[PDB]
């Protein structure tokens, strides 16, 4: 199981990051499996964005909520995080983590990616 | 021989006192042949129930 974080890095203020997590080795059509987002400022604590179960349970950081939409391609194996209307304190490291099962109850975010840096910036 | 005839004195001649027939050495499974089952690992290993 791995996974892999792509879309834009630099962005204007005022504009929309996008970001697409494509994994290899877990599909969002087992039971327990689910997909989530989760940013940590540099130097700073870490930060939950989103997640999704996979009988397609949108759970939101609710401080973070009106702001955000995470969607899924399964097909492309792939999940999709939006978030409008960017600003400088958004520069940050974003991972896409996974959670799935254990062996007596529902495991989350076992595994990371690998972080795509985000400026917000001019 | 004396059994059959019940005698303690047989007499010269020939007499048919029993049968043999061998008897089998081994059995043989029993079996037509397989193929194929039903749907378990379908039942039981759904995804969503």
């Amino acid at each position: 199981i791995t996974l892999k974080e792509s879309g834009l890095t630099l962005v204007r203020p005022t504009q929309t990051l996008t970001l697409t997590c494509t994994f290899s080795g877990f599909s969002l059509i087992n039971s327990g499996v689910g997909v989530g987002w989760i940013r940590q400022p540099p130097g700073k604590a870490l930060e939950w964005l989103a997640l999704i179960y996979w009988d397609d349970d949108k759970r939101y950081n609710p401080s973070l909520r009106s702001r955000l939409t995470i969607s899924k391609a399964t097909s492309k194996n792939q999940v999709v995080l939006t978030m409008t209307n960017m600003d400088p304190v958004d520069t940050a490291t974003y991972y896409c983590t996974h959670r799935g099962p254990g062996h007596n109850t529902p495991i989350y975010f076992e595994f990371w990616g690998q972080g795509a840096l985000v400026t917000v910036s001019s | 021989t004396k059994c059959t005839l019940k005698s303690f004195t047989v007499e010269k001649g020939i007499y048919q006192t029993s049968n043999f027939r061998v008897q089998p050495t081994e059995s043989i499974v029993r079996f037509p042949n397989i193929t194929n089952l039903c749907p378990f690992d379908e039942v039981f290993n759904a995804t969503r129930f």
